[PDB]
């Protein structure tokens, strides 16, 4: 390539050296809260005073700042400098840099944060080195003075277009471009390595996962157009789906629920995908309210399968497990609810289920078709799987009051299957 | 007589040394927020090194010149070490009520 | 063409002259570019004389 | 603006390999 | 038969037909060798020029290849040629009637392998010659250890030891002594492609069904399996940039990029190989460098690429999928209209039967 | 009847389902703010029907 090119590179790999007076002037000027000549003229061990007050605030609100106080917070880090280790131990540095990154994203509107984030921007440069961290660390925050700051400050990577265009003004940039920045598609697999992170330390909160998965419903939603493209993203966002779901909180459970209903409503699936989803979300089930989300999110999801096999039950392992974690009585409850979500192909399913493999409960049976009214080809299949059921077991006076159930409704259709089997 | 700890924490902190922090940053953690057949003649053989460039790669020290076989062999596997180098995949993994792990199983599956 | 190299006294400026008509005159450090110009005849050898300001 | 894509030239850089012509050796 | 005014000079505009090619290494550069025929052709890796054609018509076709530093080795029907530049070095008369299959080159010794199961060995003569010639000795393999060859390796670091993948299981042979000294156990399916790691003791079994077997040697306890289904896969190879990349390549015509230390699919690639034309027969990735060659029976030999990364930090997750890259190829099925351009004789027109000129 | 029939029966009793196009969500970018994680469950799925 040519030489002003080539130049071009090694300024951006010498970006942080500061060489010449006017050179350490300006990247010293470059900072978070003051201005330009005050942030000039003031000194290191001021700056690091005020730090360390803070970071006293910041453990005195929780404690697991006493590891960066002792490590990246003492004498050695007033005297320390970037550019002058080897390759390793700046790979570690960075390693100390993202923790305290991810840790202190929860606290962001707070100026004792505001502080010591200062500190690490005025000495470690991160704001140069490492920009990533702290762009997506921050990125919620999107409406704040203080991603304002940053917006001011920063050197985007070649991922950030959206942002870059809108360094340096007075309006903070609007949800249409977020959803810009999260339509593109290498972006998408950052953050999925960033969230996967930072469940794997366990440290997620609300307003966090809440913007999350926001910007992905929303990117789903732009394209439902392209199938391909829905195709090809596909791994990306179910794989967060599933680690999402492999957290403990209440908080990442039901977030993923919602970023699977919407897939599932966005694009037929295949049904063995369908169930291997229902089988985490059994699997991983703790909480109460998580369980109200998982029976709505699990509904929604058989009623959005379409296809041969519709109807089929669910096997063996699954069925038991769902009924394990899903006790009759408060399935019954909640189709006497008022809401009701349409249901009639997963209780189908359930109900056939319970038919082939319980050999019990046709009471329960008998009072959920009392509860819900179902469509014809679904009558036809629960007659069918009751008609097997009659001509193996033996014969039960339950088995009686439902096929007078049935008589009572749609006894035509009765002796039309009798007609194709039976007498 | 080596000297003791305030002596150290005191010549620690006057000459400025790092070494503390540096091993501080290592020790770091984001944890908390044989064989089945042998061969005979290989260890029989005899084979010599002085040849050329390869094996003159292989020595060891500037003595010897003939190395038998399970030294030999050992020295190609430290050498084969040092060009190519080893994966963190091979030197730890192996595959050996339903669980979490179905629904990326799944997609790892299909296509 | 093949390349001449001379770095000013202060070790600050890359002075370097291409076989063909090639000079160019750098900071090189930070990657600032001085000066560059496509001579045509044989340029066979240079450097910086005094300062980074003049250079033969 | 969204992300550019300038794919950049490729130079076939110098590597190192193996040699079984050195594997193998010799009886006694 | 013979002529009295033309007489046969080349024939023009081929790559492959199928046979699968190889990558041969001169000092730090590579080239690539292919066979056309009754003919093989040899040609550069960084700008594809023609580099070399060989100057003799073989009696029958071309059926194996392989590369050491200068020397390239070829295997026709009952023969092995060993050629130098194109020029014939070297005959190679085999003592049976069979056909044979594979190959294999490796210090001291040439390994050829017929289709009844016979192993022939030959010993180089003297280590200041860069041939072997003399013969040496004839393993066979019984069927009762396991069922017909195919294919032959040699992993790093194992004194005159021989890698057979057969059908069913896996062979470690000693060839000094002359000795089976190692066999495996029974693979359920059919295995098809063989191609050692570039760690050690690591070898790569593909299957008929979606099965990338990873397999230990000084163990010998399958280490991994990766699955791909509804194809049947046909040729492996690995990256060695210092990246755990699995590059495999089926019949279908696509083509699956997995990494090793994330169980993951980075990439796939749709039809770059015409399944009508026998799939793609032979992928490799260059030695340590972010280029991989396809080669498949459609008459193409394609190279693509690996884009480093667009992350600063993060990086090998966020991998660039392939783009594409320089291209050789002509004809698929055989031509039906020709004709000369100007006259100087430059340029020749031609149509064929799979609808395209060049 | 037929095999045919059971598909009419099938077809015509596949019932009504709402879609999701291009802008049906901007709502929660509007109020997102300090609201609780189920309670945004619950407008997303009212959305969705």
């Amino acid at each position: 390539s040519s030489l002003s090119d080539q130049l071009a590179q090694v300024a951006s790999n010498n970006a942080t050296v500061a060489l010449d007076r006017k050179r350490r002037q300006k990247l010293h000027s470059a900072s978070l809260i003051y201005n330009s000549k005050t942030a000039a003229t003031q000194d290191y061990d001021f700056i690091f005073e005020n730090a360390s007050k803070a970071l006293e605030e910041l453990s005195q609100i929780e404690p697991k700042f006493a590891i960066f106080s002792r490590t990246l917070f003492s004498e050695s880090s007033i005297s320390l400098d970037r550019n002058v280790q080897t390759k390793e131990e700046i790979k570690d540095l960075d390693n100390a840099i993202n923790a305290y990154l991810l840790l202190a994203s929860s606290k962001w509107y707070l100026a004792p944060t505001l502080h010591a984030t200062e500190w690490l921007v005025r000495r470690f440069q991160i704001h140069v080195k490492n920009t990533e961290m702290l762009l997506l660390s921050t990125l919620n925050y999107y409406q704040t003075p203080v991603f304002k700051r940053i917006l001011s400050i920063i050197k985007l990577p070649p991922l950030f277009n959206c942002l870059s265009n809108f360094v340096r003004s007075e309006k903070p940039p609007t949800a249409l471009t977020m959803i810009k920045l999260f339509n593109d598609m290498d972006f998408l697999k950052l953050y999925t390595s960033y969230l996967d992170q930072c469940i794997k330390h366990n440290a997620t909160y609300t307003n966090q996962l809440l913007f999350t998965t926001c910007c992905f419903i929303n990117v789903v939603a732009f394209n439902s157009n392209n199938d391909e493209k829905l195709n090809q993203l596909v791994p990306i966002l179910l794989e967060i789906s599933a680690k999402l779901l492999a957290s403990k909180s209440k908080d990442c459970q039901i977030a993923a629920h919602t970023i699977l209903v919407v897939f599932a409503t966005a694009l037929p699936l295949k049904k063995t995908i369908i169930l291997a989803a229902m089988e985490t979300i059994l699997s991983n089930l703790d909480a109460k309210e998580a369980k109200h989300s998982a029976l709505l999110t699990i509904c929604k999801l058989f009623q959005t399968l379409k296809g041969q096999g519709n109807v089929d039950q669910l096997p063996s392992k699954i069925f038991k497990l769902f009924d394990s974690k899903f006790d009759t009585v408060s399935i019954l409850t909640f189709l006497d609810k008022e809401d009701k979500p349409v249901c009639d192909k997963f209780i189908t399913s359930y109900t056939r289920s319970i038919a082939r493999y319980d050999r019990s409960k046709l009471n329960i049976i008998l009072s959920l078709l009392k509860k819900i009214r179902l469509e014809r080809y679904e009558v036809r299949l629960i007659i069918t799987d009751l008609i097997y059921l009659s001509e193996i077991l033996e014969d039960k006076s339950q088995l009686v009051e439902l096929f007078e159930y049935f008589i009572s409704i749609n006894e035509d259709l009765v002796l039309k299957c009798l007609k194709s089997l039976g007498l | 007589p080596p000297p003791d700890e305030e002596e150290q924490l005191l010549a620690k902190f006057v000459f400025g040394d790092t070494t503390d922090l540096q091993e501080n940053l290592a020790k770091f953690n984001a944890d908390f927020i044989e064989a089945a057949w042998i061969d005979s003649d290989d260890e029989k053989i005899k084979v010599p090194i002085l040849v050329t460039n390869k094996t003159k790669k292989l020595r060891t020290s500037y003595n010897e010149s003939k190395i038998n076989g399970v030294h030999y062999i050992n020295r190609l596997r430290s050498q084969f070490e040092k060009i190519y180098p080893r994966p963190k995949w091979v030197d730890d993994e192996s595959d050996s009520n339903g669980d979490i792990n179905a629904l990326t199983k799944i997609l790892s599956t299909t296509y | 063409g093949p390349y001449h190299i001379k770095y000013a006294k202060n070790g600050t400026h890359l002075l370097i002259t291409g076989r063909k008509g090639h000079v160019a005159s750098m900071d090189w450090r930070k990657g600032q570019l001085r000066a560059e110009l496509f001579l045509n005849e044989t340029c066979h050898s240079a450097t910086y004389l005094q300062n980074e300001q003049y250079f033969a | 603006p969204k992300v550019v894509r300038e794919a950049k030239k490729v130079e076939m850089t110098e590597a190192r390999a193996y040699n079984a012509d050195a594997d193998t050796a010799k009886a006694a | 038969k013979n002529s009295k005014i033309f007489s046969p000079f080349r024939i023009i505009g081929n790559v492959s037909n199928g046979v699968p090619f190889a990558t041969g290494t001169l000092g730090s550069t590579f080239y690539i060798v292919t066979c056309v025929g009754k003919t093989f052709q040899i040609y550069d890796a960084n700008t594809l020029h023609l580099l070399f054609v060989s100057e003799k018509e073989t009696p029958s076709s071309i059926v194996a290849l392989s590369a050491h530093f200068h020397y390239v080795y070829a295997a026709y029907e009952n023969k092995v040629g060993i050629y130098k530049r194109g020029i014939e070095e070297h005959l190679l008369e085999l003592e049976t009637d069979a056909n044979v299959e594979h190959l294999c080159i490796f210090g001291d010794y040439l390994c050829a392998s017929t289709d009844d199961n016979s192993i022939f060995i030959y010993k180089k003569s003297d280590p200041q010659d860069k041939y072997p010639s003399e013969f040496y000795t004839k393993l066979t393999v019984t069927e009762i250890q396991g069922g017909e060859i195919v294919s032959l390796q040699h992993l790093a670091t194992y004194l005159n030891k021989l890698t057979v993948v057969t059908k069913s299981n896996v062979l470690l042979f000693n060839v000094r002594t002359g000795k089976l000294v190692f066999t495996s156990n029974e693979f359920p399916d059919q295995i098809t492609t063989a191609e050692p790691a570039p760690v050690l003791d690591i070898i790569a079994l593909g299957t008929v069904t979606g099965e990338v077997i990873m397999f230990n040697m000084r163990k010998g306890k399958r280490i991994r399996t990766i699955k791909i289904p509804q194809s049947r896969i046909s040729s492996l190879s690995f990256r060695t940039d210092g990246s755990s990349h699995l590059s495999v390549g089926t019949s279908s015509g696509d083509l699956i990029f997995y990494d090793l230390d994330r169980r993951s699919r980075i990439h796939v690639l749709k039809n770059i190989h015409r399944e009508s034309y026998g799939g793609v027969t032979q992928a490799t990735f260059l030695n340590g460098q972010p280029i991989i060659v396809t080669s498949g029976g459609d008459n193409s030999l394609k190279e693509y690429v690996f884009d480093p990364s667009l992350s600063q930090g993060s990086g090998d997750v966020v991998v660039q999928p392939p783009r594409y890259l320089r291209s050789r190829g002509g004809h698929s099925q055989p031509p039906s209209y020709i004709a000369f351009a100007d006259s100087q004789s430059h340029f020749m027109l031609s149509a064929s039967k799979d609808r395209s000129l060049w | 009847e037929d095999e045919e029939d059971i598909a009419l029966e099938f077809i015509n009793g596949e019932k009504k389902d709402k879609l999701v196009n291009m802008n049906s969500f901007t709502s929660m970018f509007d109020n997102i703010q300090n609201v609780q994680m189920d309670t945004f469950f619950d407008r997303v799925m009212k959305v969705l029907t």
